[PDB]
RNA sequence: AUGUCAGCGUGU
């Protein structure tokens, strides 16, 4: 992270389809250095459905500038998320925020 | 006495902490201090032999830019914590370290075996965190002595096993010692008010005994400069 | 040992009353203009200089 | 020859090459004949380029660090230590001042 | 403001420190400007222009 | 061994002479197998040619005279051997 | 492997003089021609024990900044001069030397009355040049054994103190540069420069330099 | 064992 910066860091980050942002609110179900499952809310379920959502993190794959694209996980197992809420960080991101 | 010069010795060893540490040498006759001082701080940190870890081999991991079904941190991660672990081999040079782990938490440097030769200084230091409820993680690490830093691209100069797939390389910085700070301040010794003391303030990563890095140091230096003294 | 430390671009003391004093300046020609006494380019270049 | 990847250049040919340490890149040349060899050291050394052509300035000035370091070497102070001595010579002086 | 935060740690508020030499280790004859600044690595490497 | 060539050039005076001279006696030396008249102190064959014109003791006349007085005692020495 | 380390080889000796020396070293450890090299520095200028002139007496003269008519120098220059006087004593840790000379003024130190222990290794240094050929200059000088350079102005109305410069060393300079051997292009190759006073030979220093420090260290020697 | 077009960028 910068530690100067100009609290614009969260918006370029979550904008840029670079880190998984969750689409409901919930529980992380599961943890994985690969994929996230999160166990949505209730106030969000839909009829008919069983209710997790499921984020399967890019890992290592090159970018057309020959670098290298990684998503790595930031949240633990049981905790509660919300819509909006960033699951992994990825490429010069740390917790949301752009990391060059 | 002019010609005269009074002996410094060891006084004092303040250990703060496992790995913060200070040493007292007095006394010290006019200038002698700072030399030393400078000295013995330029060999310390360049210098001092230690153990770290050099191979890794997992178990089902075969590169470094893989992921395990599990573990919630990177491979990658993985052998990065695994650089900074602080290991302590007596009698030999090289160990086979395993670690094995199952079920659900993180996985701590006290899961090593126990090998008896080997003392792990940071018992609680973390390597990953098993997820899964079914997921094992089973690793071995091979461990060396050495000085300095020697990055994995110098250490494949000569090919001898050929590197089977599955073993990866992680650069070891062998340097035992990570900071050392020496301050001269004026002692009372046989009433010359002229004399200094050095206090040496070292923090390490524990697995160095303090008073034996100042006589290797000094050894160091008595061994280079006999060269001097000869002098063809 | 030399080095560049945001205390060292000493800002003058009197800077600050050096621009209050040109400001009423620039502020008084406006005013006369404001009463026509001068013209556009005359009251232009008295506040350039 | 030096080990590592980028070619070091002299400090003070810089102002010639219009140079700066900055990213910019250059190219080496082997003249491998005895003529080619010859006219680079007698006609093409830095060492008889010391004056522009244009106009007979010359061109190996310090630009930056050398004439910061001497401009701190040579000033004087009011009160510093050592102020009124007689020294020997400069060996003296430079021993005292170390 | 900087000199506040600077005064809430145990740090000068000139934010000029006493530096020595490494390989000397004398004293600079100034306090020096040290800090923490971001660096980036830009995409020319040495590798790649040889 | 060599840095500048003020001293040579001024000897030669041209600048652009000592060059074709320079090259003429590092060629002799390198593939004629000619002594050098100066020591090699482990010198390059130019550093060499150039050392010696330093102290006049190669110049464009010395060169000719040289080779001059070379070819005639080899062609008198060859017409007595055969005939 | 761990403990074999590099050890310094190609030891040339050049001398410039008699009193002037340069030493180099090729294969050094990375970093190790710095501390080897500052070290014995600081020893030889600050540290090295000899014998050399404290005090002075001049009969007729009582305070540094008074004018002595027969000679030429003033009363700066004779210190600078005595100064600059080399001397070696055996066996006393403080002697007093008379210098006593009239007439015409090509004062040398061949002039200074010898007392044995005393060695003036460089007799013709010029201390004073008398102008009246009716003039004369007595002188008490005092030289003590001490230890590295001692000014005066730090440290008996007619006595005048002069600088001592107890070091036998005029001047000590190391410089590091890069060295190479099996294909390891950072090691560092230490070039001493050396020009000493003229009472011992410039590796002489280097020397009881070195065994100085060697002695200090012994306490940790293993 | 090319060429060309287009774009981006670096150093001036
Ligand atoms: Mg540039």
């Amino acid at each position: 992270k910068p530690l100067v910066g100009t609290g614009m860091e969260r918006a370029v980050a979550v904008d840029s389809g670079v880190t998984a942002v969750a689409k409901r609110g919930g529980v992380v179900q599961y943890v994985d250095a690969s994929r996230i499952v999160i166990k949505v809310n209730e106030d969000e379920m839909y009829p008919g459905e069983a209710g997790i959502d499921i984020y399967n993190l890019t890992k290592y794959t090159r970018s057309n500038q020959n670098t290298c694209i990684n998503q790595m996980p930031c949240v633990s197992l049981g905790e509660p998320v919300e819509r909006g809420d960033v699951l992994a960080d990825g490429p010069s991101t740390d917790l949301g925020e752009l990391a060059l | 006495s002019v010609t005269e010069f009074l002996k410094p010795r060891l006084v004092d060893i303040e250990q703060v902490s496992s790995t913060h540490a200070k040493v007292t040498l007095e006394p010290l006759e006019r200038g002698f201090g700072h030399t030393l001082g400078n000295a013995l701080r330029r060999i310390l940190l360049s210098s001092m032999p230690g153990c770290a870890v050099t191979e890794v081999e997992i178990d089902g991991v075969l590169h470094e830019y893989s992921t395990k079904e599990g573990v919630q941190e990177d491979i990658l991660e993985i052998l990065l914590n695994l650089k900074g672990l602080a290991v302590r081999v007596q009698g030999k040079d090289e160990v086979i370290l395993t670690l094995n782990k199952s079920g659900i938490g993180p996985v701590t440097a006290a899961d090593i075996t126990h090998d008896g030769d080997v003392e792990i200084v940071k018992p609680q230091h973390v390597i990953c965190h098993l997820t899964d409820e079914n997921a094992s993680i089973s690793m071995r690490i091979k461990v060396q002595r050495g000085r300095g830093y020697v990055p994995a691209s110098t250490r494949i100069h000569s090919e001898e096993d050929e590197r089977p797939i599955g073993r990866l390389l992680v650069d070891a910085c062998y340097s035992p010692v990570e900071r050392i700070a020496y301050n001269v301040e004026a002692a009372r010794v046989e009433q010359r008010t002229d004399l200094d003391k050095l206090v040496i303030e070292m923090e390490t990563n524990g697995t160095i005994d303090p008073e034996e890095a100042i006589r290797r140091a000094a050894t160091i230096l008595a061994e280079q400069l006999e060269a001097f003294v000869d002098l063809r | 040992g030399a080095s560049v430390g945001i205390d060292d671009m000493v800002i003058p003391e009197k800077k600050h009353e050096i621009i209050s004093e040109a400001e009423a300046e620039v502020a008084e020609i406006q005013e006369q203009f404001q009463s026509g006494l001068v013209t556009a380019g005359e009251r232009y270049n008295k506040v350039i200089d | 020859l030096i080990e590592g990847k980028a070619i070091q250049l002299h400090p003070l040919v810089c102002a010639a090459y219009n140079a700066d340490f900055d990213g910019d890149q250059m190219a080496v040349h082997v003249p491998l004949t005895l003529e080619a060899q010859l006219e680079a050291r007698a006609l093409m050394m830095s060492t008889n380029n010391i004056l522009s052509p244009a106009n007979g300035e010359p061109i190996i000035v310090p630009s930056q660090d050398v004439v910061l370091g001497l401009y701190y070497m040579t000033r004087d102070c009011v009160n510093a230590k050592g102020e009124g001595m007689v020294l020997t010579g400069p060996k003296e002086a430079e021993r005292l001042y170390r | 403001e900087i000199k506040e935060l600077l005064k809430l740690g145990d740090l000068p508020t000139s934010g000029q420190i006493r530096l020595y030499d490494g390989r000397t280790g004398e004293q600079f004859e100034r306090p020096v400007t040290v800090g923490y600044m971001y660096m980036l690595k830009l995409n020319h490497l040495v590798d790649d222009k040889m | 061994a060599r840095v500048t060539v003020q001293d040579a050039v001024e000897k030669i005076g041209n600048r652009f002479d000592l060059v074709l001279v320079a090259a003429r006696r590092a060629r002799q030396m390198q593939v004629g197998g000619k002594d050098p008249l100066v020591p090699e102190e482990n010198d390059k064959t130019t550093v060499i040619a150039l050392r010696e014109i330093e102290e006049g003791l190669i110049n464009n006349q010395i060169l000719d005279v040289r080779e001059r007085q070379e070819q005639q005692e080899q062609e008198a020495a060859e017409l007595q051997a055969v005939t």
